[PDB]
C-alpha cells in the first residue's frame, strides 16, 4: 500500500536568516494525522563546500517505533500558491528514525534571493514536501 | 536530481 501526506512549511523574514553553511533550520513535526513523525530541515547556505550556492533541503523521520520506506518531493509555493521548482526523489529511500534523506542542491541562492524571481512575497519562503510512505 | 542525506 501507500499513505500520501504533505506539509506547507513557511519560513517567515527567510532574508534574515544568519544561519552560516553547515548551519541548519528545522520545521515543527508533522504526520498523515499515525506512529510517525517527520520534519523538514533547511541549511539556508547549503550543507557544505560544494553546496554554498544552494539551499540544502531534506526530510527528516523524526520519531518511528526499525525502518520505512519512503518517496518524496519538494517544491516551492509562489506567491499564487502554485508549486515551482519541484524535485522528486527517482525511487523510494529507506528511513530509520533519525535519518533524512534530500537535495543538497535544491535551489540556487542566487535565484531564490532575487527580489525579481517573486519567490519570496512578504520575504516568506514557503517549501511544500509530498511525501509516499510504503507500507 | 541527486538524491544525498546530512544525517
Amino acid at each position: 500500500k501507500v499513505v500520501k501526506f504533505s506539509y506547507m512549511w513557511t519560513i517567515n523574514n527567510f532574508s534574515f536568516c544568519r544561519e552560516e553553511m553547515g548551519e541548519v533550520i528545522k520545521s515543527s513535526t508533522f504526520s498523515s494525522g499515525d506512529k510517525l513523525k517527520w520534519c523538514l530541515r533547511v541549511n539556508p547556505k547549503g550543507l557544505d563546500e560544494e553546496s554554498k550556492d544552494y539551499l540544502s533541503l531534506y526530510l527528516l523521520l523524526v520519531s518511528c517505533p526499525s525502518e520505512v520506506r519512503a518517496k518524496f518531493k519538494f517544491s516551492i509555493l509562489n506567491a499564487k500558491g502554485e508549486e515551482t521548482k519541484a524535485m522528486e526523489s527517482q525511487r523510494a529511500y529507506r528511513f530509520v528514525q533519525g535519518k533524512d534523506w534530500g537535495f543538497k542542491k535544491f535551489i540556487r541562492r542566487g535565484f531564490l534571493l532575487d527580489e525579481a524571481n517573486g519567490l519570496l512575497p512578504d520575504d516568506k519562503l514557503t517549501l511544500f514536501c509530498e511525501v509516499s510512505v510504503v507500507q | 536530481p541527486d538524491v544525498s542525506s546530512s544525517t
